[PDB]
RNA sequence: GCUAAACCUAGCCCCAAACCCACUCCACCUUACUACCAGACAACCUUAGCCAAACCAUUUACCCAAAUAAAGUAUAGGCGAUA
RNA sequence: GCUACCUAAGAACAGCUAAAAGAGCACACCCGUCUAUGUAGCAAAAUAGUGGGAAGAUUUAUAGGUAGAGGCGACAAACCUA
RNA sequence: CUCCGCAUAAGCCUGCGUCAGAUUAAAACGAACUGACAAUUAACAGCCCAAUAUCUACAAUCAACCAACAAGUCAUUAUUACCCUCACUGUCAACCCAACACAGGCAUGCUCAUAAGGAAAGGUUAAAAAAAGUAAAAGGAACUCGGCAAAUCUUACCCCG
């Protein structure tokens, strides 16, 4: 369950990894991280979304955000504000020096407007329906949200059944018929047992 | 000079505290004379597998099956789909009376049943 | 060893929030307001000190008399022994008579 | 960790005359 | 002559004389179990 | 057989295995009691099958082929005895109106507190039961005292607690001016 | 089944029986050597041999004639943080005898076979990594330490 | 209020700067130096 | 140059306000955390001392329901300490 | 759970003379006379040699009982967790 | 060398089995340190036995002669009830009580010098003082509070009990 202490710090790195194990010890107690309260109501960044990077490094460039982290209420971008690190290196060989993004706070990222490519502000609306969506305060455009890949990373079209995997015909098919009567009177019934001695008054105390 | 934090086993202490101590097992007989055990077949557990040739249902379900709303099962529910039409037709036709709510599908004392309800005498 | 080798954050202060702008304020209550209320009444904090002063076997008394009911047990029992002992320092050790 | 700027600013000093002892200006 | 082992372990004797049904069978003991309870230790009785 | 204990010799050593989801809650519903008895058999002989590989994996210091197969069976199963559960409780419900399958009682201890003790199956009277009138359920009055006490901490703990919070809140308004609003 | 009230019996009375049994089995390799016809498995506390073979005989249809269990106790002695005592989970030893002759060897679950095929995917990270590595070349001693990037 | 001693480094360099060019620990331990300081002065 | 040094949070304290706890399943008064047999065992009752009186023996403040004032007044006391 | 005493049901005591032994010599076993070593020691009372008893008022395993204004004591003001 | 040793009881609870590391052993590789993985399988023991009435003077000591006092662990019957069977727990180790890998304490069965279990010396030199032993010319207690110690394995007494 890898039960995270009363105060783990968070980090580029999923809980309960071999890097995070190797950093965040059992015995590690560091001071906490203040993180504004943003409530689930009020965050506006989601995975997929293009926002563009403001005060960062880049202080212009739009991209896509590749990891939510709500924890510390971080949005990483990916390839934008990144640093050099040397990944694979040994004694001898240097490395393949790659760039790995730095995370960005959510007031350092601004989402664009579909509409204009220049940012914009967002306040959430209801719609007609009630499906309450990002608004930009500019001109009143609808942004939806980015379509992210599957949690399972199985897509429904590409898919199929496996050797133990239920059809949706046979998993849809209501067989049941209410009754007041219980599973195991339903099941004595089915297979034929048969029971005629009955049980006893039992003292309960 | 005894861990008082670990955990009191049959492991633990004497023949007699090993012997009389045990994990958990459900007893299905009895002992008498000569230290001689006498089994009870009623008090084994008897399973009850049933036959799985042509069962068309699976451990797992495909992905493509649709997402249906959750409802979990009330007594004024099950009430509406098994009694419900038979007291409403009895009512409708007039043969209703307040004295067969048996008949409908109540059960007065559980006692002479088999299974029993409450206190439930039937396991799992 | 024992001191700090670097500068602590600067310290910032107010002078002109709301608490110190209006700190004071109503203070002559009875006098500017015909006596209807007496400024020891706007003292804010523990119910058996307010508009009184005293030592500390005083305080433990009042408390002891106006709150000992209320008191947890714990509490109770130390506000006794401090009270035994304050009354036996005060009344038997010291260097004048 | 002791409550004070004086001290902290006095001892500051102090390791600036060192370094600058250590290390002279041209 | 040599001392420090005045312990000699038996589990019977453990038990006879320090466990939960020795603790409630008299009022003090119960009153031990209490305090142990109240400050909160792992192991209330032997 | 014992073939069952182990998945498909073509899957055997297979780095990944694809499976399905789990069945939901309304899904097994959807389904009559026999079925769920026999679905409830094949997921336990596929959670024996998944507790074998994973035991044996191990045992070889080799990674699992799938872990979140034993979680969607774990899963699947729970459903099914949650379904089993809400359709006994309904009926329970309608036939006698009890709540709980198990009687039980609301008994005050030997320590003064309030607990809900079980009622046990036995075969003599309650009077008659050596062992059960042994047991003591009642609190002379010398436990008052230490149930004033343990109020106490209790409440001392909750004051901690409260403090301690409206303290975090006024960090947390200090660090970020904007939060006032 | 575990974690339930058994009904209590009396005299006469009906047959305690079970529908949804909880215990669930592992099969086991053997660590030391066994009888061809002696299988290993790993069973919880409160399963007897008596109701593992009637598990086996009812669900896999195992034929069986003779179950003998044991007690295994974890170790307790390790220390973790706080050099408090963490305990490995206690477990029961079946073995489990075939009743007609029937012999059974634990197959090898993780065949070398099949953990290395033809088909293999490769990381584009990995990739990377390989051929920057194979690019590179060690430092010649001749050179003496010259770093041998520019052309001059 | 919980009042404490911040400028005990400087307090013990008023006195261990006149004491460098003695002998033994009485040049940089206190309480050893103080009271050579004292009759040298 | 080592050994080392430095840190700012975890949290805690006093008030105020408000009268707090309670049972996924299973086990737990016998050797607690132990599925399952013939009992009768049931609570109530002055606190005493250290200490002060320069010993000590009578005596020696210990919240008992409104802050203050009456008032350390009446009154009690080896008419002493003190109450 | 050490120790002082007691209760219930148990166990051990080679060999030699005499056999009638709260008898003798002498191993296991109990105790601790004298010397030496040690004195933060191997040990908060030990080791080596030498000693007394060793079929009895003996030694000892297990469970229970006597609790401090007391217990218990073949009275050493002993012992009751160094 | 063999003080033992093997097994049971009591006690402790995985505490020198495999693999990957070598922190560490009162030096040091060994591994008793870290993580993972295995394990001890009941016939041996524990866990027993329905009710009401009723019966039980004649020791053990090879138990046969004698011989005792301290007077002794080791039994039934009548009636009613009673078809049913092999469950559960302990099984490891170099191990327990003494702050320790402590020259101490530790109950039984067998072995009586071993078929089982172990190593007094890290290397060198051979000063003083010290400890444990061996041998000694002539004398044999002249030593000393005292034949204390060591050697050989005496006689006659006195006081107290
Ligand atoms: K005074
Ligand atoms: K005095
Ligand atoms: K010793
Ligand atoms: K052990
Ligand atoms: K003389
Ligand atoms: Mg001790
Ligand atoms: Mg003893
Ligand atoms: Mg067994
Ligand atoms: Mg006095
Ligand atoms: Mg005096
Ligand atoms: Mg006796
Ligand atoms: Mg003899
Ligand atoms: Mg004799
Ligand atoms: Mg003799
Ligand atoms: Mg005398
Ligand atoms: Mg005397
Ligand atoms: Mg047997
Ligand atoms: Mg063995
Ligand atoms: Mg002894
Ligand atoms: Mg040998
Ligand atoms: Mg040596
Ligand atoms: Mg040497
Ligand atoms: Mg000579
Ligand atoms: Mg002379
Ligand atoms: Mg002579
Ligand atoms: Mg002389
Ligand atoms: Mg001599
Ligand atoms: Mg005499």
């Amino acid at each position: 369950k890898v039960t995270l202490p009363p105060h783990y710090r968070y980090g580029m790195s999923p809980p309960g990894s071999v890097a995070d194990k190797r950093k965040n010890p059992p015995w590690i107690r560091r001071r906490p991280v203040v993180v504004e309260p943003i409530s689930d109501e009020d965050w506006y960044l989601f995975c997929g979304d293009t926002v563009e990077i403001l005060e960062g490094k880049d202080a212009g460039k739009q991209g896509k955000v590749v990891q939510v982290i709500r924890q510390r209420n971080w949005v990483v971008v990916g390839g934008l504000n990144t640093h050099y690190r040397y990944i694979g290196k040994t004694m001898d060989y240097r490395g393949t020096m790659i760039p790995s993004e730095a995370p960005l706070l959510h007031r350092q990222v601004k989402l664009v407007d579909p509409m204009d490519r220049k940012p914009t502000e967002i306040e959430w609306r209801f719609t007609e329906a009630g499906e309450r969506v990002r608004v930009s305060t500019r001109s009143g455009r609808i942004i939806p949200k980015p379509e992210f890949p599957r949690a399972d990373g199985i897509v429904p079209e590409t898919w199929i059944d496996g050797p133990k995997d239920t059809s949706v015909e046979d998993a849809l098919e209501r067989t049941y018929v209410p009754c007041l009567k219980t599973l195991q009177e339903e099941v004595m019934e089915a297979m034929g047992i048969k029971e005629t001695r009955k049980y006893k008054k039992v003292y309960w105390y | 000079g005894a861990d008082r934090m670990s955990k009191w086993t049959s492991k633990r202490g004497p023949r007699s505290f090993r012997g009389r101590k045990g994990r958990g097992a459900k007893g299905i007989g009895f002992l008498t004379s000569g230290w001689r055990f006498v089994q009870i077949k009623e008090m084994v557990p008897e399973f009850v597998v049933p036959d799985l040739t042509g069962f068309k249902l699976k451990p797992y379900v495909s992905y493509l099956a649709p997402e249906s709303e959750e409802t979990p099962l009330t007594a004024a529910q099950l009430f509406s789909e098994a009694v419900a039409p038979a007291i409403e037709k009895d009512f409708k036709d007039g043969t209703f009376d307040p004295d067969n709510l048996e008949k409908y599908g109540f059960e007065p004392t559980q006692e002479g049943k088999l299974f029993q309800l409450y206190p439930r005498n039937f396991l799992r | 060893i024992g001191i700090r080798l670097t500068l602590p954050p600067p310290k910032v202060v107010d002078r002109w929030n709301e608490k110190r702008a209006m700190f004071g304020v109503y203070d002559n209550i009875g006098i500017l307001g015909n006596f209807e209320k007496h400024p020891k009444e706007l003292i804010r904090g523990p119910i058996w000190l307010r508009g009184w002063k005293g030592n500390e076997l005083q305080r433990c008394i009042r408390k002891r008399k106006m709150v000992g009911s209320r008191m947890f047990a714990d509490d109770l029992h130390n506000l006794n022994k401090r009270i035994r002992y304050l009354y036996k320092h005060f009344n038997r050790h010291g260097k004048f008579r | 960790v002791k409550k004070g700027f004086r001290a902290a600013f006095r001892f500051q000093k102090e390791l600036e005359r060192q370094r600058l002892l250590r290390c002279p200006p041209p | 002559k040599a001392r420090g082992n005045e312990y000699q372990p038996s589990n019977i004797k453990r038990k006879n004389k320090h466990g939960w049904v020795r603790r409630l069978s008299t009022p003090a003991g119960v009153q031990v179990i209490l305090r142990r309870m109240l400050k909160g230790r792992k192991s209330l009785s032997h | 057989g014992l073939e069952e204990f182990f998945d498909d010799p073509k899957n055997w050593g297979q780095e990944k295995v694809k499976s399905g989801a789990a069945w939901t809650c309304q899904q097994l519903r959807n389904k009559s009691n026999e079925d769920l008895h026999k679905l409830w058999y094949v997921l336990l002989k596929e959670r024996n099958m998944l507790l074998t590989l994973e035991q044996e994996a191990k045992r070889q210091r080799l990674p699992m082929p799938s872990p979140e197969r034993l979680d969607k069976v774990v899963d699947s199963m729970d459903a099914l005895d949650k379904v089993v559960q809400e359709r006994e409780d309904a009926l329970r419900l309608l036939q006698t109106g009890q709540e709980r399958a198990r009687p039980g009682a609301w008994r005050r201890d030997i320590f003064g507190r309030i607990i809900w003790h079980k009622f046990k199956q036995w075969v003599i009277p309650w009077h008659l039961n050596k062992r059960y009138n042994r047991k003591r359920f009642f609190a002379l009055p010398y436990v008052d005292h230490f149930l004033r006490l343990e109020r106490e901490k209790r409440a001392r703990i909750k004051a901690r607690k409260e403090n301690l919070e409206r303290k975090k809140a006024k960090i947390l308004l200090k660090k970020f001016p904007h939060l006032a609003e | 089944a575990r974690n339930v009230v058994y009904p209590l019996y009396r005299l006469g009375g009906p047959q305690l029986r079970v529908f949804r049994t909880n215990f669930f089995i592992q099969l086991v390799r053997p660590g030391v050597a066994q009888p061809e016809d002696t299988v290993q498995f790993r069973i919880p506390m409160e399963m007897t041999r008596v109701d593992l073979r009637n598990y086996l005989e009812g669900i896999y249809n195992v034929p069986v004639a003779a179950v003998r269990t044991r007690v295994q106790h974890g170790s307790n002695k390790r220390r973790d943080h706080r050099n408090v005592r963490i305990k490995k989970p206690d477990y029961k030893v079946a073995y489990v005898q075939l009743a007609h002759g029937q012999t059974f060897t634990f197959p090898d679950l993780f065949p070398e076979k099949d953990e290395s095929p033809e088909g293999s995917a490769a990381d584009d990270l990995y990739s990377m990594l390989e051929e920057e590595r194979q690019q590179r070349q060690s430092s010649d001693p001749r050179r003496g330490g010259v770093p041998s990037w520019f052309g001059l | 209020l919980r009042n404490r001693v911040t400028d005990r480094y400087f307090r013990i360099q008023e006195v261990l700067k006149h004491a460098r060019h003695f002998r033994g620990r009485k040049n940089r331990c206190y309480r050893l130096a103080v009271r050579t300081v004292i009759r040298a002065f």
